[PDB]
C-alpha cells in the first residue's frame, strides 16, 4: 500500500501510541508500506524514482525491497479515544484495535504497541541509520518525468563518424552527432 | 589535424566527444560502488563490441598541436528541500529542562541544548516553520512535560505576524485584544534564558535572518541579545466593553483553560516574549 | 539546478481555518488558544523548490595529448564532496586546434 | 464614563 | 537579480469580506462605515517580487 | 518545444540527395513520441589539405 503521510508526528515517547487517536492528515513524501512477507519489485520499473527512493548505488541491478529489510520502523497504532474521555486510573496503554465495520490493525501481540505495518518513511530517519535502509536508499524530490535521460541525434549520410564511431546500416548503431535532454 | 581512433579512419578538425551517464550500466566493474557523482565511462561508441570494452584503446590527439574544445553538459538532480547532506534537517535550540519546587522558596530552573531533526521530505516554507516547533513539542513531550515545566513556558517558538501592528502608544496594550492575524515575515521569539544555534544549520537563511558579516563562525542569537524587543499585552476586551474610570490599564493575564502569559510584573504592560521582528526595525538602530 | 518557484495563495489564513477540518488530528495547532504558543498565520505568496533541468554553457577548456579511454566524470559540491541527488549528467565536448608549438 | 479616548478601532461587536 | 511574478486572484474582492474572519482583528479595516477611509479594494493580479 | 544549440560537426565530401533524420533513444531505440523533428545545418569551411 502506497502512502505519503508520516506515520509519528501523534507519537508520545511516554504511552507509545497516537495521541490524536487519528493519524495527523497531512502529506510529506510518498514511501511503500507492507506487510508480513511482501515487498515491491522495480528492476524493471522508473516508478521507485517517482515516489522519491532511490539506491545510494544505482548500478548494481536489482532494485528488491521486501518486509525483512525494513527492521525498525513500525507504525505506532492509535489510541482508543472514546475511551480515554469516558472513563476521565486511566486507559491510556490499550491501543485500537477494531474500528467501524470492524477491521483489526494485525497487532503484533496483545500486549506491545506496534503494528505489523513496515513504514518506509519511518524507517528512514527514524530507524538506526547504521544498518537500516538509510544505509542503500536515499530520500530525493519525487520528480514525475521519472528522470532526465537524454536521447541522440545522427545524420549518417552527411556528418562524419564522430571520433571513434563507425559505418553501418541499423538503427541500434547510427554515429551519435549530437545528444539533447528529452 | 587528425583525431585518431586507433581503428577506423582518423577525421578532420572539429569532433564530438560525448560522455554520457547512459553508459554507467555497461561498465559493469568500476560504477559498482559509486551513484552518478563520479561514475566512469567509455567515450568509444563503436556500436558492435557489446556493452564494456575499449579500455586499454585510447583516442589519441597529434603531438605537434593541442586541442580544446568546448563543454556543454546537461545537469539534472532531485535534491529535496531538506535532507542530511545539505545540514538542513538539524538545528539546535536551548529550551526549558525542568522546572520544580527545592530549596524551600527557591525556584531552580534549568536549561540545556538540544540537536533536534527533521524528516525528510517535506517543502514548502511554511511546512518547515511548522516542522521546527513541532520539533519543539516532541521534545517536551519526552523530557518536558514528566519532569516539572508546563505547556506556557515552552521556550522557543518561530512565528511570522507582527506583534505590534494593534499597540498604542497611549494605553501601552494591543487594543483589538486580539494579535493582529495577518503574516509578515519570519522570526524567532524567545523566552527567559533560551535561545537558537545556527552555526551548523543553513535553516537560519530560510526564516530570512542573516549576519552582516557571515564570514564569522557562529550563529548564536540568545535571549539576552535581544534588548528592546518586548510583545506588548493584549487588552481585556470582555472587561473593557462590559464596564462601559475605565479598565484599559489592566492587561489580559489568563485565558481560556487558563495559560498566564507571563508577565513580567503587576504593574508592567509587557510581557517575557522577546521578539526577533520587533528587536529588527522598531528597537534601537545603535 | 534547484530554483524558487513564487506561487500565491489567496487561501491563506482563511485556509488554515478549514485544514484544521481536512486534516484529522491538530497536531501543529495544539494550543488554538494561546495567542502566542498557536499556529503561524501561512503568509502570502507561498515559494517551493522545483528541480529544473538546467542547460549552462562552459567555456573554452584545454585537452590531454592522448585522451583516455574510460573517462571520470565528476560533480563535486561546495564541501568538496558527492552529491547522492544526481538523476542525469552528460556532457558534449566538440575539441578544436588553438595553437602550435 | 470617561469623556474622551476614541481606541479608534471597531471593536464590537 | 529581482524580478516580476504576475499572477491572478479571482478571489479578490470577495477574499477581502472573507479575511476580515480569518484575521482576528480588523486593524487595515478599522472603518468599515465611512466609504473613503475604508480599505482599498484588492485589485486584480498580484504581483510579487522573486529573487532569480 | 526545445530549441538546443549543437556544435560544429564535419560533412561529407558529397551531400546526399535523400538525407536520412534519425533520432535514437537511451536503450538505442524508436521513440514512437516525435511531433516535430526538424534541422537547419549552415555549412563553412575549416581547413585545407
Amino acid at each position: 500500500k502506497f502512502d505519503t503521510r508520516n506515520f509519528r508526528l501523534g507519537f508520545d515517547p511516554v504511552t507509545g501510541l497516537v495521541m490524536p487517536g487519528v493519524y495527523t492528515n497531512e502529506a510529506f513524501h510518498p514511501d511503500i508500506i507492507l506487510l508480513p512477507g511482501c515487498g515491491v519489485d522495480f528492476t524493471h520499473s522508473r516508478l521507485s524514482n517517482l515516489l522519491g527512493i532511490r539506491k545510494r548505488q544505482p548500478f548494481q541491478e536489482g532494485f528488491r525491497i521486501t518486509y525483512d529489510d525494513l527492521e525498525g520502523g513500525n507504525i505506532p497504532a492509535l489510541l482508543d479515544v472514546d475511551a480515554y474521555q469516558a472513563s476521565l486510573k486511566k486507559p491510556v496503554i490499550k491501543p485500537l484495535t477494531e474500528d467501524s465495520k470492524k477491521r483489526s490493525y494485525n497487532l503484533i501481540s496483545n500486549d506491545s504497541t506496534f503494528t505489523q505495518y513496515r513504514s518506509w518513511y519511518l524507517a528512514y530517519n527514524y530507524g538506526d541509520p547504521q544498518t537500516g535502509i538509510r544505509s542503500w536508499t536515499l530520500l530525493c524530490t519525487p520528480d514525475v518525468t521519472c528522470g532526465s535521460e537524454q536521447v541522440y541525434w545522427s545524420l549518417p549520410d552527411m556528418m562524419q563518424d564522430p571520433v571513434t564511431f563507425r559505418s553501418t546500416r541499423q538503427i541500434s548503431n547510427f554515429p551519435v552527432v549530437g545528444a539533447e535532454l528529452l | 589535424n587528425s583525431i585518431r581512433y586507433s581503428e577506423l579512419a582518423p577525421l578532420f578538425d572539429t569532433t564530438r566527444v560525448y560522455l554520457v551517464d547512459n553508459k554507467s550500466t555497461d561498465v559493469a566493474s568500476l560504477n559498482y560502488q559509486n551513484d552518478h557523482s563520479n561514475f566512469l565511462t567509455t567515450v568509444i561508441q563503436n556500436n558492435d563490441y557489446s556493452p564494456g570494452e575499449a579500455s586499454t584503446q585510447t583516442i589519441n590527439l597529434d603531438d605537434r598541436s593541442h586541442w580544446g574544445g568546448d563543454l556543454k553538459t546537461i545537469l539534472h538532480t532531485n535534491m529535496p528541500n531538506v535532507n542530511e547532506f545539505m545540514f538542513t534537517n538539524k538545528f539546535k535550540a536551548r529550551v526549558m529542562v525542568s522546572r520544580l519546587p527545592t530549596k524551600d522558596n527557591q525556584v531552580e530552573l534549568k536549561y540545556e541544548w538540544v540537536e533536534f531533526t527533521l524528516p525528510e521530505g517535506n517543502y514548502s516554507e511554511t511546512m518547515t516553520i511548522d516542522l521546527m516547533n513541532n520539533a519543539i513539542v516532541e521534545h517536551y513531550l519526552k523530557v518536558g512535560r514528566q519532569n516539572g515545566v508546563l505547556e506556557s513556558d515552552i521556550g522557543v517558538k518561530f512565528d511570522t505576524r507582527n506583534f505590534r501592528l494593534g499597540f498604542d502608544p497611549v494605553t501601552g496594550l494591543v487594543m483589538p485584544g486580539v494579535y493582529t492575524n495577518e503574516a509578515f515575515h519570519p522570526d524567532i521569539i524567545l523566552l527567559p534564558g533560551c535561545g537558537v544555534d545556527f552555526t551548523h544549520s543553513r535553516l537560519s537563511n530560510l526564516l530570512g535572518i542573516r549576519k552582516r558579516q557571515p564570514f564569522q563562525e557562529g550563529f548564536r542569537i540568545t535571549y539576552d541579545d535581544l534588548e528592546g524587543g518586548n510583545i506588548p499585552a493584549l487588552l481585556d476586551v470582555d472587561a473593557y466593553q462590559a464596564s462601559l474610570k475605565k479598565p484599559v490599564i489592566k492587561p489580559l493575564t489568563e485565558d481560556s483553560k487558563k495559560r498566564s502569559y507571563n508577565l513580567i510584573s503587576n504593574d508592567s504592560t509587557f510581557t517575557q516574549y522577546r521578539s526577533w521582528y520587533l528587536a529588527y526595525n522598531y528597537g534601537d538602530p545603535q | 539546478p534547484v530554483h524558487s518557484k513564487s506561487f500565491y495563495n489567496d487561501q491563506a489564513v482563511y485556509s488554515q481555518l478549514i485544514r484544521q477540518f481536512t486534516s484529522l488530528t491538530h497536531v501543529f495547532n495544539r494550543f488554538p488558544e494561546n495567542q502566542i504558543l498557536a499556529r503561524p498565520p501561512a503568509p502570502t505568496i507561498t515559494t517551493v523548490s522545483e528541480n529544473v533541468p538546467a542547460l549552462t554553457d562552459h567555456g573554452t577548456l584545454p585537452l590531454r595529448n592522448s585522451i583516455g579511454g574510460v573517462q571520470r566524470v565528476t560533480i563535486t559540491d561546495a564541501r568538496r564532496r558527492t552529491c547522492p541527488y544526481v538523476y542525469k549528467a552528460l556532457g558534449i565536448v566538440s575539441p578544436r586546434v588553438l595553437s602550435s608549438r | 464614563s470617561e469623556d474622551t479616548f476614541n481606541p479608534v478601532y471597531p471593536y464590537d461587536t
